[PDB]
């Protein structure tokens, strides 16, 4: 094949699934003191392949690791209140760039 | 002077959002929250000698609706049940009002948020001291007006344009029964007032014909009249609005979220207490739906972990026991409990809000840490509110918990044992959530940034002053309203609050106790302590996060999305509402099925009848 | 407050921990000033109120 | 759709809870007798006739 | 477009009073379950079909539709206060209708969309005219302290004093009064403003201020102090039920 | 950026002037028959039959013979 | 654009250099337009009940201990 | 609301790899990618993102949140970035 | 900031956005 | 600790420590050291 699109796929697959699982890991440890060896837990099991080669055996396995990280989400997941789904979006927003009022309208002659 | 109690607040509000160009962010402040303040200290002389000058006042105005023999009047009520509300609402509102000031010196619409408080202060004034469920009606209404303005303050924010909306349909799907109910009453007695029908309210005796099949009269008065409340007091039928209703400001959500709006509901069976109690069908419906929203509630704040969320099911679970008590005809217990939580549960809010701005306005268990010793105040302001909350022995909170529980062992009915067993099992609960509020924040390691930390700054001076007056409050008014309120046959109610002489257990409530059953909440809440500590500080390798196979995190998601009601209610009630409303009712009666008779319908007929005319 | 490695934060005001002191240890008197008195009322022993 | 198989249950949980509470009967496990008033259990100050 | 809603839809309406209850009495009451099947589910069905609605001038046409229902339920149902709440709710949809297209047509006179998708965010400008059509969407929103409140009142206990089954009916109208006019409220000036169809805008100016304050306080006047029109025609709707019976 | 109306985007004009003419969509289907029928014929009958009995039945609790309207 | 839109309520930060004179005005106002509501109310609020011990609303009330009875409504 | 400049953020970003112990903290470098210079593990890429994250108070959208390969990528991003 | 004089020289907008005409002469 | 992750974020994050807010442990109740004082000095002194 020589191909490395499907491989970068993989390597930007693995990237955001590892980070996806960082944040549930800080979700679901809501005391820290447990995070670190669930972090490293995790961080061990993206290590357990660490070796795959061919495209047969990364379908199955990108499958896999889906499947069993949906199915704990922590339903209600850290978002920050000023990003998009947190508790202060759209606050106070800055007042939209060009936009302007007019004064004298529905006089006459 | 009567009229200045509840026409000041409305005159601010007016001159203020009239004039909120002339008076600047602070002048408002000063003027809206200094009449409200006259408005509370006259609501206090008013107390001073009706309550113990035990005299009531009557009033009428002006003729509202002056049709044949349905006299509605602008007249108020002044009597002794009013008075206390009067004191609750003016004191909370005027104390949220010093609380506002130093919250929005930061938000830009400053004199805006003063008006809408006015403007609520004002309708509750109205609905409180109201004498006729039509006049008592435009209090009701306006209270959900007033709740829809105030979380729709930031029009911005996308999430609290949909809450409120939501709010707005819930509510009006809630007191849709209690509107129901004035006309319900006035058909058997061709009047609204109250004076006229608490005079005579006994002597109907006959049916109806329902929808369906005929009923009771009183009865169903009474069922509607509950459903009516409920919308107002977040029970089983319709509270999807509160758990979502702290998406607006904090200093509003101390007032109507916890303290005022509370008080709807149970207020509407507290002050026709002598309607209720002759309809005993309706009292053990609303035994039945108070504890099971209260357990519900106390069930559902456990797993969430936002300061305002949480608390809004303690709330709704202190809603669910107060019907509970105007549903065993024990509103003695009820109206206590509502004084107490307008006080230990608004000093709560404040304290959360004054922690949350406080820190770079951020509400969350599973990112912020401890930061205890950084501020000993307001800390301290929130473990007596707590401690009032769990009502420890010899607290404000301990003398209406366990006076309610103990009402509810005594009776022997069908619904006050399940309910006891209900509010015993859901001690445990709050007691619970209530410590793992106080132990997710302010006892654990900071897990929050390093760049909040370093921009602390605690709670301003005019905002601490009114956690000081509420702090002085729940702890010595339970102690001096617990004898000469509930004290066996007070006699400063009058005609306030009537209780049946059938109905009544109150001594043998003291003094048949087993003292095995009376000093047990007491137990569970030490046991729930126990477990909130072990589970939140030492003990949570495995007893935390539960990475199980399956029936575990469906758990964790069941209590989170609050038993799928905002999902199977949506999409099996609203959601196929919108739909056929444009298939079917678009579709087959108007535009497409009758249309045949409008444009494309007949002109097309006419264009080949006609021609084949000429030839 | 003296400043650290990311926390520097701010000690609190004078006001804002001796009130709170104060303050706290008046609820503290209180819980066992209404355990003394009004005490033997709840405990199954010794009803007051001429018992 | 699996949310109703949920709801079922939760508000099963309930209302089976309300039924236990009719198979103990508390009713008549009362420690004490029915309340009694002078006058025809006070006849005059709650209606009839004078 | 004004009086389409404003005088030309009361003429049938007044016409039932006038030509159709006195004349026939012993008809109506023969055919009165009939006029309630149909405004009932009328109030229903227009109030479903106003959910689904995209244009501005539309949504408030059908919420007029359900309150001439709602009116020809309390008409025909023999009150002496189902008529008079009737002529109440006829004078007060008169005036918050009107007021309402007004409101609906100013922007249409500056924009010219009459589409709710373009409009949004209109409260971080022209503050006055959402001021004006906050306060004529909650007189439309049937609250008590409008005239309109008196209106269906009225209504509804002439309906239930009759018939229960037809007063729940017509209180669900009431009811899902609140799905459709708060829902535009929120979603014409009350949203997210955005400035690629919008580029500019004026507010209300000296004529169209002047024009509400009549329509503001006749609202006002007939909901807080509804007397003097009842007290004026107590006798005509007493004489207009007492007819062709002597009992 | 001169002009006070809106821009009129071409994905919105069909989108608003489609759903005011439905009449050729809603001509002849199954399920338009079902929905007629079934929310046309159906629930204005039994609503009228509710409200007939509930005219008898409170006729009869007064014991005056139901009218027959 | 702040500055062009009126916001009759007030602008966003709308700080009047004279704030301090505007709000001793609308106080002032205020109290001049409440007198008529406690002047006008004195001809009101009829309680017939005489608390047991007496209140400060003697000197500008009269209607309580009055209407006793109720036969000649 | 100080809105920190270039100077206080040089050395608040470099830390977060600085206290890397799989790079060596003697070669570090303000304008350094970890792939081949510093020698870093493909896996611990966005660790270094999230420990950035616990450090200023911003997250990212994923989408870009990995296209960082490179130290000077984070820190001109901070600066854009106007809530960090 | 009780004490600091406001740091506006006139109310924002223009009442009916009609502009005032120069100084002396009517509306 | 170990996990080849876990040093890098403990060492990261090690300005938790604080001495100051080391532990809140003696801060979870202030006022005790105070109320039970003059609970013992208003209670040896009335009998
Ligand atoms: C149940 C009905 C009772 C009668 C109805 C009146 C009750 C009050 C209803 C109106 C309340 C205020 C809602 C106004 C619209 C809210 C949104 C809005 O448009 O805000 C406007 C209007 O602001 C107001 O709220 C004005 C309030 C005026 C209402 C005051 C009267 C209320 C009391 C009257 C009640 C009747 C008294 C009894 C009469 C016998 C401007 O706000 P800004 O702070 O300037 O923000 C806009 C952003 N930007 C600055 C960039 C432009
Ligand atoms: C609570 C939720 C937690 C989720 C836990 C469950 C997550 C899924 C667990 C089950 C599936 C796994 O093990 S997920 C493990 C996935 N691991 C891989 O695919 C290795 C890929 N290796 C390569 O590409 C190359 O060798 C190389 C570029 C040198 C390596 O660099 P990178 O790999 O950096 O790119």
């Amino acid at each position: 094949a020589a191909y490395f699109a499907r491989r970068a796929a993989q390597k930007e697959r693995v990237r955001i699934l590892y980070r996806r699982a960082l944040k549930d890991t800080l979700n679901w440890a809501v005391h820290r003191h447990i995070f670190y060896r669930d972090a490293s837990d995790l961080r061990e099991k993206f290590n357990v392949n660490q070796d795959v080669e061919d495209v047969d055996r990364i379908d199955k396995l990108i499958a896999h690791g889906e499947a069993e990280y949906n199915k704990w989400r922590h339903p209600d997941p850290y978002i920050v209140p000023w990003a998009p789904g947190g508790s202060k979006f759209c606050r106070n927003p800055t007042p939209p760039a060009g936009i302007e009022i007019v004064y004298n309208y529905g006089l006459e002659d | 002077m009567y009229l200045l109690i509840v026409f000041l607040p409305l005159l601010g509000s007016s001159v203020a959002g009239f004039f909120g160009r002339f008076l600047g962010s602070e002048g408002s402040a000063i003027m809206t929250t200094t009449c409200v303040s006259f408005s509370s200290i006259l609501s206090l002389i008013a107390f001073y000698e009706v309550a113990l000058g035990a005299s009531a006042c009557y009033l009428r105005i002006a003729p509202w609706i002056s049709s044949e023999m349905f006299d509605a009047s602008w007249g108020f009520l002044f009597d002794s049940l009013t008075v206390v509300m009067l004191i609750v609402v003016t004191f909370i509102s005027s104390l949220v009002h010093l609380y506002s000031i130093s919250y929005m010196s930061e938000d830009p619409h400053s004199p805006r948020f003063m008006c809408y408080l006015s403007i609520f202060t004002f309708f509750m004034l109205m609905l409180v001291t109201g004498d006729n469920f039509l006049q008592l009606f435009l209090g009701w209404e306006g209270v959900g007006l007033a709740s829809y303005l105030l979380i729709h303050f930031w029009f911005t924010r996308l999430q609290a344009d949909k809450a409120a909306i939501k709010a707005m349909l819930v509510n009006r799907v809630g007191d849709f029964g209690l509107a129901l109910g004035i006309l319900g009453c006035f058909t058997l007695f061709q009047t609204v007032d109250f004076s006229t029908i608490f005079a005579c309210a006994s002597v109907p005796r006959n049916s109806w014909i329902f929808c369906n099949m005929r009923l009771n009269a009183i009865s169903l008065i009474c069922i509607l009249l509950f459903i009516g409340a409920v919308g107002k007091s977040a029970q089983i039928g319709l509270h999807t609005w509160l758990p979502d209703a702290m998406e607006g400001p904090t200093p509003v959500s101390a007032l109507i979220h916890a303290a005022t709006m509370v008080t709807a509901g149970v207020f509407m069976i507290a002050r026709c207490s002598p309607l209720f109690e002759y309809s005993p069908t309706a009292l053990i419906v609303i035994t039945f739906a108070g504890a099971m929203t209260s357990f519900l509630a106390a069930t559902t704040g456990i797993l969430q972990n936002d300061l305002k969320r949480v608390i809004a099911y303690s709330t709704c679970s202190q809603l669910g026991y107060m019907i509970f008590a105007c549903g065993i005809s024990n509103y003695s217990v009820s109206v206590f409990h509502l004084m107490n939580h307008a006080f230990f549960k608004a000093l709560l809010f404040l304290s959360a809000g004054s922690v949350i701005h406080a820190m770079s306005d951020e509400q969350d268990m599973r990112k912020m840490g401890g930061l205890a010793s950084s501020f000993p105040l307001t800390y301290a302001m929130m473990l007596i509110g707590s401690l009032s909350l769990i009502g420890f022995p010899f607290l404000t909170g301990f003398y209406s918990k366990d006076v309610i529980l103990e009402l509810a062992y005594t009776k022997y009915t069908i619904s006050g044992n399940f309910a006891f067993w209900l509010g015993s099992v859901s001690v445990l609960f709050t007691s619970y959530y209530s410590f793992r509020l106080l132990f997710l924040t302010f006892l654990v390691p900071t897990n929050s940034f390093g760049r909040d930390i370093s921009r602390c700054h605690d709670a301003p001076i005019p905002m601490a002053i009114p956690l000081i007056l509420l702090a002085l409050g729940s702890l010595f008014v339970g102690y001096l309203a617990k004898d000469m309120m509930i004290g066996l046959g007070t006699n400063f109610w009058a005609n306030s609050l009537l209780v049946l002489p059938k109905n009544e257990i109150l001594a043998e409530s003291e003094f048949a106790a087993p003292t095995i059953i009376k000093l047990i909440p007491i137990l569970f809440s030490t046991l729930g302590a126990f477990v909130a500590y072990n589970v939140n500080l030492v003990a949570d390798q495995f007893q935390r996060a539960f990475q199980t196979s399956t029936f575990c995190n469906r758990l964790y998601s069941f209590f989170n999305k609050r038993w799928f009601f905002d999902q199977v209610l949506n999409d099996f009630l609203v959601r196929s509402f919108l739909r056929f409303g444009y298939e079917v009712s678009f579709e087959a009666l108007d535009k497409g099925a009758i249309e045949i008779l409008g444009p494309y319908g007949i002109s097309y007929t006419f264009r080949r009848l006609a021609e084949r005319i000429s030839q | 407050g003296i400043t650290y490695k990311g926390v520097t934060v701010h000690t609190p005001k004078t006001w804002h921990t001796v009130t709170g002191k104060g303050l706290c240890a008046v609820m503290w008197f209180w819980i066992l000033y209404r355990a003394k008195q009004d005490g033997p009322v709840v405990m199954g022993w010794r009803h007051p109120w001429d018992g | 759709y699996e949310a109703l198989a949920w709801l079922s249950g939760g508000l099963g949980f309930f209302v089976g809870l309300g039924l236990l509470a009719v198979l103990n009967d508390k009713a008549s496990k009362v420690p004490f007798t029915p309340r009694v008033y002078p006058y025809d259990n006070l006849r005059v100050e709650l209606g009839g006739e004078p | 477009s004004v009086i389409l809603a404003g005088i030309l839809l009361k003429f049938g309406t007044y016409g039932f009073l006038r030509f159709s209850i006195p004349m026939f009495p012993e008809a109506t009451l023969c055919f009165t379950p009939f006029i309630y099947t149909l405004s009932a589910i009328a109030i229903i069905y227009t109030s479903l079909t106003t959910l689904r609605q995209i244009d501005l001038k539309k949504i408030i046409a059908y919420s007029s539709v359900a309150h001439m229902n709602l009116v020809t339920i309390g008409m025909f149902s023999l009150n002496i206060q189902g008529i008079g709440g009737s002529i109440l709710l006829m004078l007060s949809h008169g005036l918050v209708s009107s007021a309402l297209f007004l409101c609906v047509g100013v922007l249409y006179d500056r924009h010219k969309t009459r589409l709710v998708r373009y409009y949004g965010g209109l409260v971080s400008t022209m503050p006055n005219f959402s001021t004006i059509f906050f306060f004529f969407t909650l007189a439309n929103m049937s609250l008590p302290g409008t005239s309109s409140f008196i209106g269906e009142f009225l209504i509804l206990v002439g309906a239930f004093q009759r018939n229960s089954l037809v007063a729940t009916l017509a209180a669900l109208g009431m009811i899902l009064g609140a799905a459709y006019s708060l829902w535009l409220y929120n979603r014409v000036v009350s949203g997210n403003l955005k400035p690629d169809f919008l580029h500019k805008f004026s507010d209300l100016n000296g004529r169209e201020v002047f024009i509400f304050i009549p329509f503001l306080v006749g609202l006002v006047w007939m909901g807080v102090y509804p007397k003097v029109f009842l007290d004026c025609m107590h006798t005509s709707v007493s004489n207009l039920v007492q007819h062709g019976k002597f009992h | 950026g001169g002009g006070m109306e809106t821009n009129k985007n071409k994905f919105i004009e069909d989108w608003g002037s489609a759903r005011e003419n439905l009449e050729h969509n809603f001509r002849w289907t199954r399920r338009n028959f079902a929905l007629i029928g079934i929310f046309g014929i159906a629930l204005p009958i039994i609503v009228y039959k509710g409200i007939v009995k509930d005219f008898h039945m409170q006729d009869e609790d007064a014991g005056r013979p139901h009218r027959k309207f | 654009f702040r500055a062009k839109v009126w916001s009759m309520t007030g602008g966003p930060n709308c700080r009047p250099k004279h704030w301090r004179r505007n709000t001793a005005i609308a106080m002032f106002g205020v109290f001049l337009v409440c007198i008529p509501i406690a002047k006008l109310s004195a001809k009101l609020e009829q309680r017939p009940h005489m608390p047991v011990r007496p209140i400060p609303s003697q000197i500008w009330c009269k209607n309580f201990g009055t209407k006793d009875d109720y036969e000649k409504e | 609301d100080d809105h920190l400049s270039r100077e206080a953020v040089v050395d608040r970003v470099l830390d977060v790899v600085k206290s890397f112990p799989k790079v060596d903290p003697s070669k570090v470098t303000p304008e350094v990618h970890f792939q081949n210079d510093l020698g870093l593990d493909s896996l611990d890429t966005v660790e270094i993102v999230m420990a950035i994250e616990e450090e200023f108070k911003l997250e990212i959208p994923d989408k870009e949140a990995d296209k960082i390969d490179s130290c000077s990528l984070a820190i001109e991003y901070v600066y854009n970035h106007p809530m960090s | 900031r009780w004490a600091t004089p406001g740091h506006e020289e006139r109310p924002k907008g223009y009442f009916m956005n009609r502009t005032p005409p120069a100084p002396g002469q009517s509306r | 600790p170990l996990g080849t992750t876990g040093e890098f974020f403990r060492r990261r994050d090690e300005w938790r420590k604080h001495p100051m807010l080391s532990n809140q442990m003696r801060h979870a109740l202030p006022g005790i050291g105070i109320g039970v004082g003059a609970f013992c000095v208003y209670l040896v002194g009335e009998q």
